[PDB]
RNA sequence: GCAGU
């Protein structure tokens, strides 16, 4: 949630989605922690999703 | 099952079962807490509809 | 004449002089999106209107407001091509200048405390390229236009579909643009009923009582009163005469004069004429005349305060004698004349239970939200928010226009919400239609049906995003921190960006572009679609919306439509068709003032097309303009008939006005059946571009328009002279007349070389001009795919013979000679990207490496030291393209291979070969390799090599365009310097860098020198500004998906030659699969030994009556026959006078043709270039429905010394003996369609199986398995094939222990099965048991 | 009353 | 969704 809020404010101030290597410096967490957090936050697709 | 792109892919049955178990454990909670009848009636209705 | 179209002139057999040139064919998409994004001062279109629709956003209380100043579109981060390479959307950032106005706490009028304005960023909106396509996640997408029902009111009926009694039931329906539907209808007993959102029906007067009308007001609105001023004489009755129209008078009428009609007679209009001519208005009626009459007013007794008769109550004699005691002189009564007037409203008010506003609102609430207890201020807000709130209902400008036009109001403009009188007028027109005083609307009339295009759908989705933002801003302005926040702390860009993003990427109308040839694109952009959000569903669309209405004439093609489940739901905009300012298709017509058909053009829509009489385009007329015939065939109301010359109002503007740009390319369309024309128009869009484009010898003249209006070609923006031509670029030195002051005056055109289309074909631009030759504005400079000198060339002119050949052309098969495969005619290049994605697994990273375990050393021969293939490497199926390994663990090998490891000692590796290999059957050249590396991952030697190549190429291209432009600027400087104070023999020694500071005497041209020097300096500055940006875009990281480390994309370029199985076609619906590639010596051949290229079947002509494919052949014999003469004159090296004479005879031929090619003005060099371009057959133009008559084809055959019957005697190639009858031999324009047998053939023995059910996987991409479905099981049950069936069920799909045993038995030489229970049945028993049901197996 | 007119448990809760 | 039979 903190990551989504911070990336929301960064997108609002610089007009683009922030890279994890600047999202990690607006926060104070290591960049690989931001990478694993971004890898975690996804919800599973339903297998009944039509292609 | 994990898709190769790191994301997962589930069946809708896991979502429906997970809803059932959430409402059921909450009903057991409310029955232990001696909640008012409005709340336990609403929870029984939600478990029935889940 | 031209310069690009006198290289080779297509002889035109058209006879009607064209009055309107074909418009820009992609103006639908481009005009719509331009209206979307461009700035609107008056706020009517696009983004400005969507902002003013929502802003200003006031708070819930009114202490603060968020208003909108203006918006802006940022610069896109990446170019179109960079977005296609990096797989990102080509969009522009929406920078909106907002303003937060905050007041003091208690202000008199809302006097402000502070204003804080700043430029918030809300979302990115995808931009449309200059060809009407959108690059969305790298793929080019086309948002197809939608044909939906126009907002308004529509009166319709069911024609006795209910109650089995033949009673037509009428219904009015108010459809808003955005809002809730409102229906009125008649039930089988004439009670008016209302529905909202198609839920269960209320009586219609409940909504009249929801409005504040009482019962007497309702009866006053929907009726006219008959008044009984009961004088001394029994029921002295006031009367207007016409009320007596058509009824059986059982009472006599006596009033100071004649007894007019005896009792027991029906009376006619002459009796009413009698009663109104003798001027009787007040009569004497019998006492029982009130028995049955319904009172109109609420009659009260002022003596006792009690209402002695309620309104809408049937007066009777006892009730009449009752209220007559109260001393009431006038009795008002609803006048209901049957078959002219209806009891419908009164008999409806007799049904509803509500008698005042609150009870009606409560009934509407119980209808709308059932089971929720209604309160007063909840129901009276639900109803006011249904139709009468400007934020929850919109009858838009087109909706208000159609609404007022239906009810015959005078205004075309009004409010977007309903009103009392709107609903009253809809009910009134429905009652009028019930009384026979009107007619129901036609729901699929193209004036009741309108075009919603990309720039309106995108604005709708953007407004959806803005209201999702407005709710959050209203939730935010209701807080107490309003003195510290800026407006960008309130705007989440993700609602807007998500709405626009899902519309552009994942809508039904935003479709993956069909990019086979230029025609596929140019007819996918002109597509109309009844489906989509807010449209039909292809499964629930009846036979009538799928029909060709009489109003598609000139607006929608009748021919070009799909053939599958959605036919007539996907339409194609006709050639001249346009859209209204409201979105109604309009088509152009020439006004016929006094019989002189004026060249003035008026665009008539479908509703105003029926008021006029409109002559055909085939109607003959002299140079004066008058119709030379006297009964002109015209279209009056949707029906066709003959009219006098004086009646005719308008005339068609062309003969191809009715057909689309795909069907206007079919030559001799007037001789094909409409089914075969549909098939041909659909199969032209599937032809793949061959190696060398070949123009059609028989065309229709729309080739140039289709090839130019699609952006596949390079068209000169300004005229000039070709300074430099090259396979990769064309540099044009612009003429002095066309260049601006302070400009280099040089146009560079960079050509697209060998890139992938959406359909994996090659799109590749070849320069058409030569070095030094002059070009004009609009001249085609470089061809595209399927383009020959600026014409649209979708195939090749194959010499066909119509004869049956030994059964090898049986049932629409094609026999092809080997000289079509030799000459590489239908060889097509196909480019495939293949991606090797090195991901980060949880056991460790996968690495792109060249030391692959347990693979040969010869397999890694084509990989470089970095594990990736070389560019130029000829690969076949199975070869490793990108060497990759995934780390694996927990081997746990069986004891036997454990012993095997113990004996030989080859220890297994920790990595698994997951490399990217060429798919089986594919064989081609690697032509490009792209490596995208995640930032932080160190680049391998190949990525750094590709980057130094990219940086060298970017720097070299920018330096070369700077050298070109600066050379042009210095040539312009030298031209200005010699215009006065000429140093031409001094300036040639002075170096080019010294000419700027050379002060010339300032008459006026020193201003020119100032502007040219300033242009040169800012060119030098812009070169560096572009080079540093190119360098930082090259050397920057890639925003890959989370989890992947790098992606290597290998671009194979396969050359598919023609082979048995490949689907070939013509333009007349004559498809066919090649059945044999016959040797040259086996083909039939004429008396001169020329063999036949393709042998088609005569039996495919007469039943499917595409006679055009015969005439195209007979004329293609004529065209090439001209060429074979010019070629002969080019081999004897005849003088140019004889060539000029013969080419003038070939261009003069025809019966009053509209073109005049006068070679008297051609220079001899231009005649020679033309004759060199005509030595392969003279291209002929047969426009659609005014093309070449058969007599002209025979005259052209006589000119080329050919048999005028179009038939020669052939000889068998194998036996040398003559075929007993003359054979139709000629030149048909054949097309190789994209259904290639290489992409069709697929087989599996075993492979991957599905996960839940253990059956094989789906298709040839997942290695397939063919569905042995239900009808095939019935086929095996109809035979006694019990074992074949059983092995199709058990040991080929699902018996998991049984299919491995079957494999080991087939391998061990024993064709025997041991079938068990299919695993799908165990899945079924487990899924039935997960319901509360106990299903078992008994024994 | 409104008993038996709805199937939504949200509406029954609010009722 | 878009095509092919
Ligand atoms: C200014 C212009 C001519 C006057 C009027 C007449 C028809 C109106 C459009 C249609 O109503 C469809 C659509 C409705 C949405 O609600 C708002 C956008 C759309 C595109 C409207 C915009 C504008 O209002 C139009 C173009
Ligand atoms: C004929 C023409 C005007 C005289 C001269 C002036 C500028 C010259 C081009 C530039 O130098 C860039 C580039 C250099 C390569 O080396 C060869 C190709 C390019 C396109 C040149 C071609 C040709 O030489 C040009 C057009």
């Amino acid at each position: 949630n903190k990551l989504n809020r911070i990336s929301r404010q960064m997108l609002q101030e610089m007009g683009r989605e922030p890279t994890p290597e600047e999202l990690a410096e607006r926060m104070l967490m290591p960049e690989d922690k931001i990478r694993k957090v971004l890898k975690i936050a996804k919800e599973p697709i339903s297998m009944e999703t039509p292609i | 099952v994990p898709l190769d792109g790191g994301r997962f892919a589930t069946s809708d049955l896991n979502d429906l079962y997970r809803r059932v178990i959430n409402r059921n454990n909450r009903l057991k909670r409310l029955l232990d807490l001696a909640a008012p009848d409005i709340i336990v009636r609403n929870e029984k209705r939600m478990l029935q509809e889940a | 004449y031209s310069y690009t179209e006198k290289k080779r002139i297509r002889k035109d057999f058209g006879k009607r002089p064209q009055v309107l040139d074909v418009p820009y064919l992609l103006s639908i998409q481009l005009d719509s999106f331009q209206k979307f994004i461009e700035q609107d001062p008056e706020g009517q279109y696009g983004l400005e209107a969507a902002f003013r629709s929502v802003f200003p956003i006031q708070s819930y209380s009114g202490n603060s407001e968020l208003q909108y100043v203006s918006y802006r579109l940022g610069e896109p981060v990446f170019d179109v091509q960079e977005c296609q390479i990096r797989g990102v959307t080509y969009s522009a950032p929406l920078r909106v200048k907002l303003r937060l106005v905050i007041y003091e706490r208690e202000a008199p009028e809302g006097t402000v405390k502070d204003i804080k304005e700043q430029e918030v960023y809300m979302g990115e909106i995808p931009l449309m390229t200059d060809n009407g396509t959108f690059v969305i996640n790298g793929t080019e997408r086309v948002i197809v236009s939608q044909l939906h029902r126009s907002p308004g009111v529509f009166f319709d009926s069911d024609k006795g579909k209910t109650h089995s009694s033949g009673k037509v039931l009428y219904n009015a329906r108010i459809i808003p643009y955005r809002g809730s539907w409102l229906d009125f209808e008649f039930d089988p007993k004439d009670n008016l009923f209302v529905r909202i959102d198609r839920r269960r029906k209320l009586p219609a007067t409940i909504i009249l009582r929801a409005l504040n009308y009482t019962t007497e007001q309702i009866l006053d609105l929907f009726f006219e009163k008959v008044i009984f001023e009961i004088r001394d004489n029994k029921l002295q009755m006031e009367l207007v005469p016409e009320r007596l129209r058509g009824e059986t008078a059982s009472f006599d009428i006596e009033a100071n004069g004649k007894v007019y009609v005896e009792k027991g007679r029906r009376i006619t209009a002459r009796h009413i004429r009698q009663l109104e001519k003798d001027d009787v208005k007040l009569i004497e009626v019998p006492v029982e005349y009130i028995a049955g009459k319904v009172v109109a007013k609420d009659y009260i007794d002022e003596s006792t305060g009690e209402l002695i008769c309620a309104a809408n109550m049937e007066l009777s004699l006892d009730l009449l004698a009752k209220l007559s005691q109260s001393g009431h002189k006038r009795i008002e009564t609803l006048f209901t004349n049957d078959l002219d007037h209806g009891p419908y409203i009164s008999e409806t008010l007799r049904v509803d239970p509500t008698n005042d506003r609150l009870s009606a609102l409560v009934e509407i609430y119980r209808m709308m939200r059932p089971g929720e207890p209604p309160t007063r201020e909840a129901a009276e807000s639900l109803f006011e928010n249904l139709f009468f709130s400007e934020d929850r209902y919109d009858l838009s400008a087109v909706g208000r226009m159609k609404f007022n036009r239906s009810l015959l109001r005078e205004e075309i403009e009004g409010s977007g919400i309903l009103s009392k009188d709107d609903i009253i007028d809809v009910m009134k027109k429905l009652i009028d239609i019930r009384n026979g005083k009107g007619e129901v609307d036609d729901i699929d009339h193209l004036g009741n049906r309108r075009i919603r295009s990309v720039g309106e759908m995108a604005e709708n989705q953007f407004r959806v995003g803005l209201v999702r933002v407005e709710r959050a801003v209203k939730e935010r302005l209701s807080l107490g921190d309003l003195d510290t926040l800026m407006p960008q702390d309130m705007i989440n860009a993700k609602p807007i960006s998500a709405a626009v993003k899902e519309f552009f990427g994942s809508s039904q109308l935003s479709q993956f572009m069909d990019q086979n040839n230029p025609l596929s694109e140019i007819t996918h952009k002109r597509r109309i679609s009844a489906l989509g959000p807010g449209g039909l569903t292809r499964e629930r669309a009846g036979f009538e919306v799928r029909d060709v209405h009489p109003t598609h004439y000139g607006r929608v093609c009748p021919i070009e439509t799909p053939e599958g489940p959605n036919i007539g739901l996907i339409n194609s905009l006709s050639v001249y068709a346009q859209t209204n300012e409201y979105g109604f298709l309009e088509t152009p017509y020439r006004k016929v003032t006094d019989g002189v058909v004026t060249d003035e053009i008026h665009y008539l829509s479908a509703i105003e097309e029926g008021n006029y009489v409109i002559a055909q385009a085939n109607s003959n007329l002299d140079e004066e303009g008058h119709f030379v015939e006297d009964l002109v065939t015209c279209r009056s109301k949707g029906e066709s008939s003959l009219f006098s010359r004086d009646q005719v109002d308008y005339m068609d503007v062309s003969t191809q006005q009715v057909v689309s740009v795909g069907a206007s390319l079919i030559p001799f369309l007037e001789h094909d059946d409409a089914n075969r024309a549909l098939m041909g128009a659909n199969m032209q869009r599937q032809a793949v571009p061959t190696l060398r484009a070949d123009k059609p010898l028989v065309g229709t003249g729309m080739e140039r328009a289709v090839a130019v209006d699609s952006g596949v070609t390079a068209v000169a923006k300004r005229g000039g002279v070709v300074q430099y031509v090259d396979a990769s670029r064309i540099v044009i030195k612009v003429n002095e007349d066309e260049m601006y002051p302070g400009e280099a005056g040089i146009d560079i055109y960079n050509l697209t070389k060998y890139t992938r289309s959406n359909q994996n074909t090659c799109i590749n631009q070849m320069p058409c001009v030569s070095l030094g030759e002059p070009v004009e504005r609009g001249d085609v400079l470089a061809d595209g795919p399927s383009t020959d000198l600026g014409e649209l060339a979708l195939g090749q002119n194959m010499r066909v013979a119509f004869m049956p050949w030994n059964g090898y052309n049986f049932e629409d098969s094609i026999l092809v000679s080997e000289r079509v495969v030799q000459e590489d005619r239908f060889t097509t290049i196909h480019i495939q990207e293949l991606a090797c994605v090195s991901r980060d697994t949880k056991l460790g990273p996968e690495e792109i490496t060249a030391d692959i375990p347990n693979v040969g050393e010869a397999a890694l021969s084509k990989l470089d030291e970095s594990g990736i293939v070389y560019i130029g490497a000829e690969v076949t199926g199975g070869d490793i393209l990108v060497g990759k390994v995934t780390p694996k663990g927990e081997t746990q090998l069986t004891p036997e291979e454990k012993l095997l490891r113990a004996i030989f000692g080859e220890k297994a590796s920790d990595v698994k070969d997951s490399s990217l290999r060429v798919p089986n059957g594919v064989s081609g050249t690697v032509i490009d390799v792209q490596v995208f590396t995640r930032d932080g991952v160190e680049k391998d030697k190949r990525a750094l090599e590709i980057e130094e190549m990219q940086l060298k190429q970017a720097k070299k291209d920018l330096s070369e365009e700077l050298q070109i432009l600066e050379a042009g600027l210095f040539s312009r400087i030298r031209a200005v310097l010699v215009a006065g104070g000429v140093e031409a023999e001094k300036l040639d020694k002075l170096p080019r860098d010294r000419w700027l500071e050379l002060g010339l005497t300032d008459e006026e041209k020193q201003n020119q020198l100032e502007q040219l020097a300033e242009q040169y300096d800012e060119l030098k500055h812009e070169f560096e500004k572009k080079l540093e940006a190119k360098r930082r875009k090259i050397t920057q990281g890639d925003d890959l998906a989370p989890g992947v480390l790098k992606i290597v994309k290998v671009y194979l370029a396969v050359k598919r030659r023609i082979q048995p199985g490949d689907k070939m076609a013509g333009r007349h619906g004559n498809k066919g699969v090649i059945s044999k590639i016959n040797p040259i010596e086996d083909m039939p051949y004429d008396e001169n030994g020329t063999p036949v290229d393709i042998v088609l079947n005569p039996l495919g002509v007469p039943s499917r009556m595409n006679i055009g494919q015969i005439l195209e052949t007979h004329l293609g014999m004529a065209a090439k026959g001209i060429g074979d003469k010019i070629n002969a004159m080019l081999k004897q090296q005849q003088e140019v006078a004889k060539l000029r004479e013969f080419i003038q005879r070939a261009y003069d031929l025809g019966a009053d043709v509209r073109q005049k090619v006068d070679l008297s003005t051609f220079s001899d060099e231009e005649v020679m270039r033309l004759a060199e371009n005509l030595r392969k057959g003279m291209p002929i133009a047969t426009p659609v429905f005014d093309g070449a008559k058969e007599a002209e084809i025979k005259e052209l055959l006589k000119l080329g010394d050919l048999p005028t019957s179009g038939q020669i005697r052939l000889y068998d190639g194998r036996t040398g003996e003559q075929f007993e009858r003359p054979v139709t031999v000629g030149y048909m324009y054949m097309l190789k369609l994209n259904h290639l047998v290489d992409d069709k053939m697929h087989a599996r023995s075993t492979g991957s199986y599905s996960l839940v059910t253990q059956q094989p996987l789906g298709g040839k991409a997942q290695f397939g398995g063919q569905r042995f479905g239900e009808m095939e099981v019935w086929a095996l049950e109809a035979y006694g094939a019990a074992y074949t069936l059983q092995e199709m069920l058990t040991v080929k799909s699902d018996d998991v222990n049984g299919r491995t045993k079957m494999y080991k038995n087939i391998v061990d030489g024993n064709h025997q099965m041991e079938p068990g229970m299919p695993e799908s049945f165990n899945v079924l028993l487990k899924e039935i048991r997960s319901l509360g049901i106990n299903i078992e197996l008994e024994d | 009353s409104e008993i038996g007119r709805t199937t939504d448990p949200v509406r029954m809760y609010m009722r």
